[PDB]
């Protein structure tokens, strides 16, 4: 919530989904019904279904019950290189979330960025891999007990997004976590290898093929893809976009979004060590490439 | 009593109030004060922490608060006195016992 | 076309390798330019006072 | 003592901007000039009076040395 | 983990230079430490380059210094950088000490006392440096100042002749003054490192005199960039002297060679000793005058013990502020008076200024602290 609030400050994307307590306490039924009739409209809606069914039948059922449905453009959102630091030493572990401005739903670069995010991957203290883990960030984090957990993300919104990582660590490890994480970003930008990109590809191939298991995730993929892309993108098309990515692509794509760019930083808890913004920002380039 | 005129004058001349500090924030931390600080309850300590943070940040910018925001002479509670008094009173007892 | 500062960034200042080569090229061109330019300013300020200006009288 | 072992702080938020998002000299004359005058007025009659005194004891003593070296009408 | 925190050499650099936690709010008065370092390194380089051309033999000495300025390539710019660099050093020193006094940094006892030692070492270095050109003021300055030690009962007279290595300031004195003057800066560099070693035990004081642990910033980039700016301004001041007024802070009489007969009109040390030279001349008795000149510097060691105020810095202390600025103005008066001939009204002004110096440090500023306390119900 803090990451968004600082990243997309002074816009509607800075806003939390739940709203401030002030609004919750005051919102009348007039507000709710006005909100509904403005936003809940047939062209801004999709009826999705998956399982044992004839498509023809669904469409006719849609006629029967959703015919009464009636028939507000989003402004772009300004990303800001910023920091929000809620220092609270009373809490036992520190949460840090860092991201650069991502491309947003439509953009093809998202596929290559997913491949890169798969390389770096994710970790927590219950993972079987440890030192022998393929991700250098994970293996270093595991062997030196830098963090309790981390993940890379790439959050997509309409014309923008949040591309980065979140980690949870010991109060003495925040600087080291940042250093290794930012080090990974730089290594992929400058010098990603063919075999590790192949690994990332394979992770991503496997990721989205096995996520779409059973009817609920498939129904949701239908529902949301129609909103974001305007269509469901078939698995064969995803595969074509993935096979297109090589080491050269990962470099070029990562350098676009990561290299020499101002990130948004959010920190919460015992964050005394959490690096100064200037040091973080200087950690977004190498003096060699 | 009669010097209360001068005390009030000196207070504003000294000017720590312009950074939103109370007098006991400006006390130089010796061993007794350290112990007194260490004994403060969560609320009084975190206030101290913030007031100083605020003052240091203002000092960094070479600026002061708005005059409305300045610590009023009358509203300057002596927050550290009960803790510090006893810390000192205790040490003097140990120093006595040692002789 | 994007702005001039932006063209400078993408061509010269993005890769730290090009950033350094830029500095070394620029330093050469600045040195000669600055020296020649500042000497002119000095010698105009001291017109006819210097050996350089009165050299011709004894050659 | 390392960063992360300095002291205990609770419930203090710090918002800040990237130096690439902002100006190096925001309201440099607009707010700078009046803040300088405020700073100068604040310290002037602590700082200045002794140097006034120096200037006076200096210029007094200088031309006192001159008068003393002249011959007296006697 | 990184190889800044790991490597045995980089570890010391990373902790004392880059990731050093520094208070957010330290002012321009904190730049003077870095500038003292630059001064010291500047003196060592320029000095070493001069020593490649100088000779400590009494006959050739004056000639060698001038040979540097006329025949040696850019020897002039090196020579005058070194002479004005010595001035820049002392400017930096007194500003650095003033900061310590005003903001009460002297409570860091070990750091402070090592400081006193450093001050005394730089003084010893610069006194012996000024002798090396072997001009009039060089020779006569050295003669009068050294010979003050003869005022010690029983031993004093021997002591003076033992420093000299003869019965006057002559051949053996100049040669040894060159050797001591060469070695001492290196001893300074060592003691300066111990100075910081103790400073990094506590970290820095700040203008408020209130602890800054709640708001530390890393030294890099914040103070690396400020120190660069400071360095730049130091170079400007230095080069403004070197290239526009290289003779301004010296004396003309040091452009005629040393003559053991012909005494200069008003013999005096270089400007940065003048305050203490005035204190010496205040006391009518010679041994008294020497013990006062010695106590005018050593009293720095006594400052921490004289501290009375419950607040550390003078920031929140109007009375002390005035008394401090009085003490500065008084020192400016002693410097002026030090430069004057011994006559009316400079004798009486000098006496009155010297009284006020010790009065301010030993009585008035301590009293002012306690008055301030009782004004705050403390
Ligand atoms: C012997 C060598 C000594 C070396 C000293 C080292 C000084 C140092 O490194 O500290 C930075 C020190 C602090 O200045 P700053 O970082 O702007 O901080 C202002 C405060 O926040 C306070 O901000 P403010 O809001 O009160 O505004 C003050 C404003 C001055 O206000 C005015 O507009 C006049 O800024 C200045 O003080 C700079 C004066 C330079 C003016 C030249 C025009 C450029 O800078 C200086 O003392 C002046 C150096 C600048 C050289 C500019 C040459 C062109
Ligand atoms: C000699 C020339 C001195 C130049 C001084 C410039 C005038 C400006 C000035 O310094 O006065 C203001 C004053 C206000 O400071 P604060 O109370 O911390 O800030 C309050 C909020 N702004 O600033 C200072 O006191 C400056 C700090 C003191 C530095 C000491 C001056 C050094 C030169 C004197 C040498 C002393 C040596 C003793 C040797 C024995
Ligand atoms: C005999 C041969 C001698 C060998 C010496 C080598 C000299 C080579 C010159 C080239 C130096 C340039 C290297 C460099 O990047 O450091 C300069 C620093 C830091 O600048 P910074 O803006 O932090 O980095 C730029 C990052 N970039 C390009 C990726 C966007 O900027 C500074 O702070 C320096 C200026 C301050 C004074
Ligand atoms: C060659 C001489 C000296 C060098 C190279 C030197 C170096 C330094 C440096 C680099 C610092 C840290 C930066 C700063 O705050 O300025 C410092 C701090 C300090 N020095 Fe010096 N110093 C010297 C002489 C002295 C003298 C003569 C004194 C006192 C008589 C002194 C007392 C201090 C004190 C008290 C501090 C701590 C300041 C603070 O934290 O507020 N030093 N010194
Ligand atoms: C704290 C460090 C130093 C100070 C304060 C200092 C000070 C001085 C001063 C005041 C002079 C007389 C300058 C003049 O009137 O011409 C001088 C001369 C000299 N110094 Fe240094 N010095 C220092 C370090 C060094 C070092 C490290 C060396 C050699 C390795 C050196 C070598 C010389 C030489 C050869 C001269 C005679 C040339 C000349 O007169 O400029 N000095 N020094
Ligand atoms: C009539 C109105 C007088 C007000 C104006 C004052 C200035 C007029 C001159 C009057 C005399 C002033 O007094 C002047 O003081 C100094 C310093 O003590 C004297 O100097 C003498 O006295 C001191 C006393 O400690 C000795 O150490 C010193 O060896 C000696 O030279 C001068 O020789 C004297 O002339
Ligand atoms: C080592 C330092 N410590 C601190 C501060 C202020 C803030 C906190 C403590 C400093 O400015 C600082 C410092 C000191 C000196 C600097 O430049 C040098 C200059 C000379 C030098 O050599 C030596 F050893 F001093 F002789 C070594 C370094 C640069 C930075
Ligand atoms: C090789 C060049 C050496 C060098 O100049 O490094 C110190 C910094 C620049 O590096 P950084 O800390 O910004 O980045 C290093 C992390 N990649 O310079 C500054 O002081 C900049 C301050 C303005």
């Amino acid at each position: 919530n803090y990451l968004h609030a600082t990243a997309f400050q002074g816009t509607p994307l800075a806003q939390s989904v739940e709203g401030p307590s002030e609004n919750v306490r005051k919102l009348s039924r007039a507000d709710l019904t006005e909100y509904l009739s403005r936003h809940y409209k047939a062209p801004r809606m999709v009826l999705a279904a998956a399982g044992g069914l004839e498509h023809r039948q669904l469409l006719d059922l849609a006629q029967k019950h959703f015919s009464g449905l009636s028939g507000p453009t989003l402004s772009p959102c300004r990303f800001t290189g910023s920091q929000i630091c809620h220092r609270e030493d009373g809490l036992p572990l520190a949460h840090v979330a860092i991201a650069v401005e991502g491309p947003g739903w439509a953009h093809p670069d998202n596929v290559a960025l997913q491949v890169a995010n798969a390389i770096i991957g994710h970790y927590d203290c219950t993972y079987g891999g440890g030192a022998h883990l393929s991700s250098p960030l994970a293996s270093i984090a595991a062997t030196n007990k830098l963090c309790q957990s981390f993940q890379t993300f790439n959050i997509c919104y309409a014309d923008t997004g949040l591309l980065g990582a979140h980690f949870v660590c010991d109060h003495m490890s925040i600087d080291d976590m940042m250093f290794v994480l930012q080090g990974q970003w730089m290594r992929l930008c400058t010098s990603a290898t063919e075999s590790e990109v192949l690994r990332g590809k394979n992770l991503l191939r496997n990721a989205l093929v096995s996520h779409l298991d059973g009817t609920t995730p498939v129904c949701e993929d239908i529902g949301r893809s129609l909103l974001t892309y305007g269509r469901r993108i078939p698995l064969a098309e995803w595969e074509s976009r993935i096979a297109e990515v090589d080491a050269r692509v990962v470099r070029e794509v990562c350098s676009k979004y990561f290299y020499d760019q101002c990130p948004a930083v959010a920190g919460f808890g015992p964050i005394e060590q959490l690096p100064d913004y200037n040091r973080i920002r200087s950690g977004m380039f190498w003096l060699r490439f | 009593r009669w010097l209360e005129g001068i005390r009030k004058w000196y207070y504003n001349a000294a000017g720590f109030n312009k950074l939103g500090l109370m007098r006991d924030d400006t006390i130089h931390e010796n061993d007794d004060v350290k112990e007194a600080i260490r004994r403060l309850p969560e609320n009084l300590y975190n206030d101290r922490v913030f007031r100083i943070k605020r003052a240091l940040d203002l000092s960094m910018r070479q600026q002061i608060l708005p005059k409305e925001q300045w610590t009023k002479y009358e509203e300057d509670k002596s927050y550290l006195e009960p803790y510090l008094k006893e810390v000192i009173r205790e040490r003097k007892e140990r120093e006595e016992w040692a002789k | 076309a994007p702005t001039l500062t932006a063209r400078l960034y993408s061509l010269l200042f993005r890769r730290t390798s090009t950033f350094a080569l830029t500095i070394v090229v620029g330093a050469l061109f600045f040195e000669r330019a600055f020296d020649q330019g500042a000497d002119a300013i000095y010698e105009h300020i001291n017109e006819g006072k210097l050996w350089k200006h009165i050299k011709h009288k004894y050659e | 003592r390392q960063f992360g072992h300095l002291t205990r702080v609770r419930h203090v938020i710090t918002y800040s901007l990237s130096p690439f998002e902002q100006r190096a000299f925001p309201h440099y004359f607009s707010k700078g000039i009046p803040n300088v005058l405020r700073r100068t007025r604040a310290c002037i009659l602590r700082v200045a009076p002794p140097f006034v005194a120096f200037y006076l004891v200096y210029t007094w003593g200088t031309q006192e040395f001159e008068k003393s070296k002249r011959k007296n009408p006697a | 983990t990184n190889i800044r925190k790991s490597h045995p050499l980089m570890k010391i650099v990373n902790n004392a230079f880059i990731d050093l936690p520094a208070p957010s709010n330290i002012s321009s008065w904190w730049n003077f430490g870095s500038l003292l370092g630059i001064c010291l390194i500047l003196q060592i380089l320029t000095g070493l380059f001069l020593a490649m051309h100088y000779t400590s033999d009494t006959t050739t000495a004056f000639s060698s210094v001038t040979h540097i300025c006329r025949d040696v390539n850019y020897g002039w710019i090196i020579r005058y950088m070194h002479a004005n660099g010595a001035s820049m050093f002392f400017i930096c020193l007194y500003m650095h000490v003033g900061r310590g006094l005003y903001y009460g940094s002297y409570t860091f006892l070990e750091t402070w006392n090592i400081g006193v030692i450093l001050l005394l070492t730089v003084m010893a270095t610069a006194f012996m440096g000024y002798v090396l050109p072997w001009g009039q003021m060089s020779f006569w300055g050295a003669t009068v100042i050294t010979n003050l030690l003869s005022a010690i009962p029983y031993i004093g007279t021997n002591l003076v002749e033992w420093i000299w290595g003869g019965f006057s300031v002559d051949k053996a004195t100049l040669t040894r003054f060159f050797a001591f003057h060469f070695i001492l800066p290196f001893i300074i560099m060592a003691i300066a490192m111990v100075h910081l070693l103790f400073l990094h035990e506590t970290g820095s004081n700040n203008p408020t005199g209130i602890s800054s642990d709640v708001d530390k910033i890393p030294f890099h980039p914040y103070y690396t960039i400020k120190d660069i700016l400071g360095a730049l301004l130091l170079i400007l001041a230095l080069m403004l002297l070197v290239l526009f007024a290289p003779d301004l802070l010296g004396d003309p009489d040091n452009y005629t060679p040393a003559n053991p007969l012909n005494t200069p009109p008003h013999i005096k040390p270089e400007w940065y000793f003048l305050f203490a030279y005035a204190i010496l001349r205040s006391i009518p008795n010679k041994l008294g005058g020497v013990l006062a000149l010695a106590f005018s510097i050593l009293i720095l060691a006594l400052i921490p013990l004289l501290h009375t105020s419950k607040q550390r810095s003078m920031m929140f202390r109007p009375l002390s502020q005035c008394l401090f600025w009085a003490l500065v103005a008084d020192l400016l008066t002693l410097t002026w008076i030090g430069g004057q001939p011994v006559e009316h009204p400079y004798i009486t002004i000098g006496q009155l200024a010297s009284v006020l110096y010790f009065l301010l440090i030993l009585v008035l500023m301590p009293t002012a602290g306690t008055i301030e306390n009782k004004l705050l119900k403390w």
